[PDB]
Order: C-alpha cells, then sequence, then structure tokens
C-alpha cells in the first residue's frame, strides 16, 4: 500500500471537504490555514486594523485530526525575498503567523516553495521560526523536477526558449534547493516535496535528487496519459521514477482538478496502488535488511569485548556464509589427500573464532562429504559462547572436537594444523582485525598448511547523502570533541544514497603471510571519475574474500553474494561536504595504522579540494587489540 | 441568500444601469462566494433591498458580464462557470460550470464578440474559452509564474493582454502561430486596461503603486507616475469621449487620473482594501467602487 494525500487550493467547508478526500481513500490532505487570496497587512492603516477573525476556528476539527489528516500550505502571496521591500516586510510576518498558527494547531508537516533563484530571506524566516517555541513540525520544500520557466510553451514570438543543451541550467532546480538548505544548516525538519512535470528532464538532472530527504512527491493530474477505456495511467518512464520513489517510501500527493471527468477521483490513486501492488517482491537479502534502511551503528570492539547470545543466534541464519564455508573446506581437503590415502591421512583442522560452533558443523559435514578424515580444535576467546560449544561437545561431537577457551594470539597447541578455519571479517574486511589475529596463530599452522580465508580485500566508492551526512551529524554526544561523530566509520544498510563512481580496491591480505617482515600497516591513494555534479558525503566501505580457490563472498554491489545479509556496507564520514562538479576527480587517501595496543584508519579527501586530516592518532575511533 | 459575504470582490454597472457584486468569504468557517444584482445602486450592498442573489460552491476571484444576461464566474475551485440571469431577473441560474483550471482561476476578460472569453490562473495557464459550446479552445502555458491579469482587446476578438508574476507583460494574437508577444526589469505588473478608443495604447500598474502608459507599436514606456504606495489591484476607464482612469490600490484609496497621469480625484472612503470600480452608464461622473470593509461607495468626479 501507498500512503497519499490530496493537494487542494480551496476549501468551502473543512468538514465537508476532508470527509469527500477521506472517501475517495486519501490517507491525508494539503490545504491552507488561511485563504489563499486573503492578503493581510501588517505596518500600515487602515487595511492593519482589519477586523478579524483573520482564519477558520481550531474547533472545526479535532486535536487527533489536525495531527494526523491536514498539511498546511504557506499563502501563494507570501513572497519573503520580493523586490520589493513593503512586500518583504509584510511576507515576513505573514510567513511568521501562518508557520505559528501551524504550529499551534500541532500539523504534522507544512508546505512551502522553492519556485524561484532567491530564498534567502525565506530561508531566514524560516530558520528564526524553527529556534522559536518548542514544536516537532515538518517542513516540506515544494520543488519542480523542472523549473515552470523551462516547461513553457514554445509561444513568446520574440522571446523563444532555448532549444540548446545546457548540462548545468536544466539543473538549476537541484541548486535552488541545496542552496536554501546550506542557509538552513542541514535542518533535519526541512525535507523535499519534489514536483514530478508532464515532461521528464533528462536522466542526470533526476539523478541530482539521489540522496536527498524526500518525502513527498508531487503528481498534477495533468501529467496522467490515457489509456483506451478512458483511465489515468502513466508513461512507461514515469513508472520508472514512481518506482525508485517507491523504494524510498516517500508520500505521494495528487494534485489538481480531475481531468478523466468521466470516472471517479480515486482513479489517479488506483494507479499507484496497482502499481504499489506491481513492484517486484523483496529478494531474500531485503527480508532481513529491510528496518535497517539508512540506519547508523557505531564501531563496535571484537577483541575488548564479547558477543551477546542473540547476536550470534541472528547471524547462524545467514543461508550462504556457512553453506560457502562447508564448500571450501570441503575443496581443501580432496586436494590435501588422495583417494587412496582416505583412511591414513586424518586431518587436523582448528577454527579460530568458533563462535558458538555453526563452521565447526561445517567442518563436520564437509569431511563427511570428501568422505575424509578429520581432527578439530574449536578456539574461542568468548567465555559465554565456549559455554555452548562445551555442551555442543559434550552432547554431540564427542572427543572429535577439542575446545580451547583463549585467544588465538596466546593460545599454545598441541599440534599444528593442516587447515586454520577462520570468521574474523568486518564489513571493510580487515576492520576486525582479523590480519593481527591470524598473524599471531600461523606459528601454528604447517609449513603447506591452507589458511581459509585465503585473503580479502577492501572496496571503497564515493558516495552523496545529505540524509546520511545528517545522520552523523546528529551523534554528537556530550564530554567528548563535538566532531568526533565524524571521524569513525558507521556500519549502515545504506538506502538514500548515490553512489558517485565504481568502487575500487583499497586494502587487501594474504594468508598465511610468510613475508619475513610482517606488516599490516597500509597508505593507499584512489582517483575516482566522477561524471555528474554533486555533493560528497563520505565513502562507502565493501569488502570481497577468497575462502578457498573459487569459492568466495562479497558485500561488494557488483560481485554481491546473494542473500548475504550477514555484513551492511561501511560508511566513513567526512567534516565537511565537499562540491564535485561533472567531470572532476575525487582523490582519497586511506592510511591503515597501529601500534601495539591498538589499530585504525586515517583518511584525507586531495582533490577536488582538501579536507583535514580525519581521526588522526586514533583520536576518534580505534579497534583495541 | 439572507446573508452576503464580507469580502466584495468586483462591481460592475450593466448598460440599463443595475449593479453586479461578487463577493466572497475569505475567512471565518465558511469559504464561499457569491453573486448578485441590484436595480438600486444605492440599496448596495444591503441584501434586503437585491433584485436577485445566489449562492457559489467557492468564492469569487474576478468576475464579468457577458453581454446584459450572463456572468461569467473565476473561482477559486478551479473552475471557470456562467451563470444566467432570469428573464424576470429575479433568479440567478447556473449554465456551465467547468474544472478545467488546476489552481485558483484569478482573472477573466470576455472578447469584443461576446462568444468568446479568456481566463488566467494561478495553474500558470491562459485558456480561451467557447461561451456557447462551454469548451476550452485552447490553453496556453506562456509564462512561468501565476497570471495575474488577463484583459482582451476592446475591438480585436483574436487580441489580449496578460501580465504575470513572471514580469511578462504579453500581447496576444491567436492568428499568428507563436500567439504570445513579450511587451518590455521593473516590478511586476499586476493591472491592465486597455485604452477605450486608442486600440494601440494600454495602462498597466505594478506592485510598486506605479500606473505606466504603453504604446504597444512604439514599445517605449511613454509616461509613468508614482500614483500609489501599495500594488495596483485595478484600472478602468470612464466612458467619457476623453476618458479618465480610475486607479485602485491596497493603500485602501482610489484615484482619478487624466490622460496625462495627473492627480484629479481621491477617496480614503474605504479602510480596507480597494477592490473594484465601475464608472456609471447613466451619469458619467458616478463611479463607484467596493471594497474588502464591505463599503460599496458613489463618487462624483468633477
Ligand atoms: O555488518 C554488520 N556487522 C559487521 C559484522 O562484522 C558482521 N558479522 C557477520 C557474521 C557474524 C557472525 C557471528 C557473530 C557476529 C557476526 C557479525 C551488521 C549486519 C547486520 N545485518 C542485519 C541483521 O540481519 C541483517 N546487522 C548489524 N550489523
Ligand atoms: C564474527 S565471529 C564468527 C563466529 C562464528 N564462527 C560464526 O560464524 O557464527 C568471530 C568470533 O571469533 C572470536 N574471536 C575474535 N577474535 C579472536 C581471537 N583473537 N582469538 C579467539 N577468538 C576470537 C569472537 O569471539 C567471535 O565469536
Amino acid at each position: 500500500r501507498v500512503s497519499s494525500g490530496r493537494d487542494l487550493n480551496c476549501v468551502p467547508e473543512i468538514a465537508d471537504t476532508l470527509g469527500a478526500v477521506a472517501k475517495q481513500g486519501f490517507d491525508f490532505l494539503c490545504m491552507p490555514v488561511f485563504h489563499p487570496r486573503f492578503k493581510r497587512e501588517f505596518i500600515q492603516e487602515p487595511a492593519k486594523n482589519r477586523p478579524g477573525p483573520q482564519t477558520r476556528s481550531d474547533l472545526l476539527l479535532s486535536g487527533r485530526d489536525w495531527n494526523t489528516l491536514i498539511v498546511g500550505k504557506l499563502s501563494p502571496w507570501i513572497r519573503p525575498d520580493s523586490k520589493v521591500e513593503k512586500i518583504r516586510r509584510n511576507s515576513e510576518a505573514a510567513m511568521l503567523q501562518e508557520l505559528n498558527f501551524g504550529a499551534y494547531l500541532g500539523l504534522p508537516a507544512f508546505l512551502l516553495p522553492l519556485n524561484q533563484e532567491d530564498n534567502t530571506n525565506l530561508a531566514r524566516v524560516l530558520t528564526n521560526h524553527i529556534h522559536t517555541g518548542h514544536h516537532s513540525s515538518m517542513f516540506w520544500m515544494r520543488v519542480p523536477l523542472v523549473a515552470p520557466e523551462d516547461l513553457r510553451d514554445d509561444i513568446i514570438e520574440n522571446a523563444p526558449t532555448t532549444h540548446t543543451e545546457e548540462y548545468s541550467g536544466e539543473e538549476k532546480t537541484w541548486m535552488w534547493w541545496h542552496n536554501f538548505r546550506t542557509l538552513c544548516d542541514y535542518s533535519k525538519r526541512i525535507a523535499v516535496a519534489l514536483e514530478i512535470g508532464a515532461d521528464l528532464p533528462s536522466n542526470h538532472v533526476i539523478d541530482r535528487w539521489l540522496g536527498e530527504p524526500i518525502k513527498a512527491a508531487i503528481l498534477p493530474t495533468s501529467i496522467f496519459l490515457t489509456n483506451k477505456k478512458g483511465f489515468p495511467v502513466l508513461s512507461k518512464m514515469h513508472q520508472r521514477l514512481i518506482f525508485r520513489l517507491l523504494k524510498l517510501e516517500v508520500q505521494f500527493i495528487i494534485t489538481g482538478t480531475n481531468h478523466h471527468s468521466e470516472k471517479e477521483f480515486c482513479s489517479y490513486l488506483q494507479y499507484l496502488e496497482y502499481l504499489s501492488q506491481n513492484r517486484p517482491p523483496p529478494n531474500a537479502y531485503e527480508l532481513f535488511a529491510k528496518g535497517y534502511e539508512d540506519y547508523l551503528q557505531s564501531p563496535l570492539q571484537p577483541l575488548m569485548d564479547n558477543l551477546e547470545s542473540q547476536t550470534y543466534e541472528v547471524f547462524e541464519k545467514d543461508p550462504i556464509k556457512y553453506s560457502q564455508y562447508q564448500q571450501a573446506i570441503y575443496k581443501c581437503l580432496l586436494d590435501r589427500v588422495p583417494e587412496e590415502e582416505k583412511d591414513t591421512n586424518v586431518q587436523v583442522l582448528m577454527v579460530l573464532g568458533a563462535g558458538r560452533g555453526p563452521l565447526v558443523n561445517a567442518s563436520l559435514r564437509a569431511a563427511k562429504q570428501a568422505d575424509r578424515r578429520i581432527k578439530l580444535y574449536a578456539v574461542e576467546k568468548n567465555p559465554n559462547a565456549v559455554v555452548t560449544l562445551e555442551n555442543w561437545q559434550f552432547e554431540e561431537w564427542g572427543s572429535q572436537v577439542t575446545v580451547v577457551s583463549s585467544d588465538m594470539r596466546e593460545w599454545v597447541a598441541p599440534e599444528k594444523a593442516d587447515i586454520i578455519v577462520s570468521e574474523l571479517l568486518g564489513s571493510f574486511a580487515d576492520n576486525e582485525l582479523s590480519p593481527e589475529c591470524l598473524d599471531g596463530a600461523q606459528h601454528f599452522l604447517k609449513d603447506d598448511g591452507v589458511s581459509i580465508p585465503g585473503e580479502y580485500t577492501s572496496f571503497l566508492a564515493p558516495i552523496s547523502s545529505s540524509k546520511l551526512y545528517n545522520e552523523v551529524r546528529a551523534c554528537r554526544e556530550k564530554d567528548r570533541d563535538p566532531e568526533a561523530q565524524f571521524e569513525m566509520p558507521y556500519v549502515v544498510r545504506l538506502h538514500n544514497f548515490h553512489q558517485l563512481s565504481a568502487p575500487q580496491p583499497c586494502f587487501t591480505f594474504s594468508h598465511p603471510n610468510r613475508d619475513p617482515m610482517i606488516d599490516n600497516n597500509r597508505y593507499c591513494t584512489l582517483e575516482f571519475p566522477v561524471e555528474v555534479n554533486t555533493v560528497l558525503h563520505g565513502f562507502a566501505g565493501y569488502f570481497e574474500t577468497v575462502l578457498y580457490q573459487d569459492i568466495t563472498l562479497s558485500i561488494r554491489p557488483e560481485t554481491h553474494s546473494p542473500g548475504m545479509f550477514s555484513w551492511f556496507p561501511i560508511l566513513f564520514p567526512i567534516k565537511q561536504p565537499i562540491t564535485v562538479r561533472e567531470g572532476q576527480t575525487i582523490c582519497v587517501r586511506f592510511w591503515r595504522c597501529s601500534n601495539s595496543k591498538k589499530v585504525w584508519y586515517e583518511w584525507a579527501v586531495t582533490a577536488p579540494v582538501c579536507s583535514a586530516i580525519h581521526n588522526p592518532t586514533g583520536r576518534s575511533y580505534t579497534i583495541g587489540l | 441568500p439572507a446573508c452576503m459575504e464580507r469580502q466584495l470582490e468586483a462591481a460592475r454597472y450593466r448598460s440599463d444601469g443595475a449593479l453586479l457584486l461578487g463577493a466572497s468569504s475569505l475567512s471565518g468557517r465558511c469559504w464561499a462566494g457569491s453573486l448578485w444584482l441590484f436595480k438600486d445602486p444605492c440599496a448596495a450592498p444591503n441584501e434586503g433591498f437585491c433584485s436577485a442573489g445566489v449562492q457559489t460552491e467557492a468564492g469569487v476571484a474576478d468576475l464579468t458580464w457577458v453581454g446584459e444576461r450572463g456572468i461569467l464566474v473565476a473561482s477559486d475551485s478551479g473552475a471557470v462557470e456562467l451563470w444566467e440571469l432570469d428573464e424576470n431577473e429575479t433568479l440567478i441560474v447556473s449554465k456551465f460550470c467547468k474544472y478545467e483550471h488546476d489552481d485558483i482561476v484569478s482573472t477573466v476578460s470576455v472578447l469584443s464578440s461576446g462568444t468568446q472569453a479568456v481566463s488566467g490562473s494561478k495553474d500558470i495557464c491562459i485558456k480561451v474559452w467557447d461561451l456557447a459550446q462551454q469548451v476550452v479552445l485552447s490553453s496556453y502555458r506562456a509564462h512561468a509564474a501565476q497570471v495575474t491579469c488577463v484583459a482582451a482587446s476592446p475591438h480585436k476578438d483574436s487580441v489580449f493582454l496578460s501580465c504575470s508574476e513572471d514580469n511578462r507583460i504579453l500581447l496576444w494574437d491567436t492568428r499568428c502561430p507563436k500567439p504570445a508577444s513579450q511587451i518590455g526589469p521593473g516590478y511586476l505588473p499586476t493591472s491592465l486596461a486597455w485604452h477605450p478608443q486608442q486600440s494601440e495604447v494600454f495602462v498597466f500598474g505594478d506592485e510598486n503603486g506605479t500606473v505606466s502608459l504603453v504604446d504597444t507599436k512604439s514599445t517605449s514606456c511613454v509616461l509613468s507616475s508614482a500614483v500609489h504606495s501599495q500594488c495596483v489591484t485595478g484600472l478602468v476607464f470612464s466612458p467619457h469621449s476623453v476618458p479618465f482612469l480610475a486607479s485602485l490600490s491596497e493603500d485602501c484609496s482610489l484615484a482619478v487620473l487624466d490622460s496625462s497621469l495627473s492627480e484629479l480625484f481621491r477617496s480614503q472612503a474605504h479602510r480596507d482594501f480597494v477592490r473594484d470600480a465601475t464608472w456609471s452608464p447613466l451619469n458619467h461622473s458616478l463611479l463607484t467602487t467596493v471594497g474588502w470593509d464591505h463599503q460599496v461607495v458613489h463618487h462624483v468626479v468633477p
């Protein structure tokens, strides 16, 4: 189902009108709070002293109805950026009045127009209103895909419509919004109500609106094509945009009068409900991911802290990771022990970081698959899960599995291993200190011993998302650096965002690492070709890993493992947003750093402009060893 | 109706001498409109002493006489509607009501013939109407902001003016394949009036209270004066041989100007916005103005 409402600029009887639109199936109504034509004077007499009442009474609707059903609309005559001073001052006062009345009524949202380039004073007055009184209201900026000036019929003989292409000029509508929200200092209370015209603009200017706080889409009745049965429909490319917007879970606003007079009004709405019913049902990944969209998770301590019982439980339900791990061992055994040796050569397998034991069972299922004999050690640092392991081992596995309750970096092994199996990976591959762990463990791997996984690689891609930039910004806490929130990565199912260039490999680690002077510190420079105008807010992190040979896992979108919800992407924010023009190159630098006690990332942007070096020294975030 | 709405929007004298009134309710519980005929001009605006009256579903932004018994109404509902006057002239009945605009219809004008009309709305469009057949023959999206005022030429059926908050003043001619022509940043044009004799001359008032005199074929702004302190709401020429110009504003005042735009008369009679002005067909020195102060005032012009 879609959440949707009716736009109106004419309300004769509030009680009747709301009834009619509710019967039509609309969840809410966009209406004016004062009469749209009722210009009011605030400064000079006699108009100043106009006898009231100034508008309708609040008593006409229930508190609940005001809170849930009514979206306020700024009077169209209110023009805070007029060239005329008198009009400017009056609109100022008028805007405050109307806004305050919305707040007084407790309306959930209130609409305001962006229909010209200069909205500087409108932004001021809005901003000032936001910092007066304590209210929760949301503000929807009505802004169209195509500026009304660029939609006009080519009918002014002496002033024709420029038919030449202007790449930036066709994007001018986004800049209207960008300037406005920048002036308003990215308030979480100012969102976008995007108007969709009859002719969709080129794809690039549509894409501009990716990562933007779109709460509403506006569909004028006029944009609807009619089918051979006389019913309202939309073009194939209009449907495209509707599907995109559906995923973004926006509310839909139907504006304008009925232009398909033969059928009831709910027909327009019925088409949206039809389109909503028609989108492809959620995939395996999207069933588990749903509810996590653009939700930020702080860096956790894989070593210094212990995972809760339910954390293990959720991740144990992965439909692919364990199957993949089983296969990786299965292939490795067959390679390590020939058919004629299937009873003379028993393979020593060590699960390093066993958790509650699923990789142990995966090792047992792989032995019976390959018809080979294995001896199992199950090493785990988390004494709490070591409870589950020892209970598994006594009740089920028996003497085949030795359970070891310690850190792998510390354990003194009775025998060396044929194969060390581990899953110590973060969203950015090595950000849960898998390299450091397996490094201090490879001394008890045989000189020809296989490590699973064999290698892993991190990937980075620059992103634009004013939404997520705002989420990070809101992560300021007392008693720490007021900007520390920007100098740490966040695990997040990135959703309302725009990838600005293709992911490129960042850091790679091999296991085993028999390199003489073992060093896990890194420094990598990356150059990202960007071919759209945009605003950079950070870098998305992904990883790929080779378990064994052609058996792999990936969260890198291009090569993503199907249905694998175990890892969300990571986000490296930047303190200040960076404007990027079409054709420019974003150059980022990432360092992996460490001392004996902790490991951390440091990063910076060097092109098109320089950022501050982020998290220097690990002042905001480190992972403890 | 037993009660007339507080906000008087328009006032027009018929050729026989009767007075038409458009009224809107811009505040209170119900936001609607009403139409009124007053065969006694001095009896206005009293509900008890009227010849006819009727409730409209929504407010009245603009209206005009269509001939002698037709009333063309620009509604808040986004509809243009025609009201037919009784042959008894005691009843007012709806003829057509067409929801064709997407926002408040803010301005209407009847073309010289009297069978076609032009409407301007906040939806930014301008539409051409066949009043006989009740349809839209032409729909023009020429402007970039809401259309403030449309004025049909006095004598040519295919020619009219329009002005909008997009700062454009458009001379129209539906005979050209590209109908509109831009007449040349001054403050936004708000009101239009053709010269009632010289079909090549018109006046326009801006939001800054300045009335300007324009020649179409010359397009070099001849003459202008700072008539008002606030936005010029309307402009109406007198039936006189050498005509006077009535100038109404939001400064709650009326002005009468000669053809050289010098101030002759001024009336503070209104204590709210002056909304329309109509000259008497019978006494050519008698001018009637309506306001939002619900006053109907009659002026003696020297
Ligand atoms: O990316 C995430 N966490 C980073 C970790 O490195 C992921 N691994 C995954 C495998 C695993 C196995 C046992 C114990 C812990 C873990 C944690 C993440 C994903 C997510 N997925 C949602 C739960 O279902 C979808 N929720 C919150 N965080
Ligand atoms: C992400 S989990 C994988 C758990 C389990 N294999 C699974 O897939 O359900 C990593 C596990 O390894 C353990 N671990 C991490 N670092 C370790 C170390 N240095 N020594 C021993 N165990 C470690 C953690 O306690 C955690 O249970």
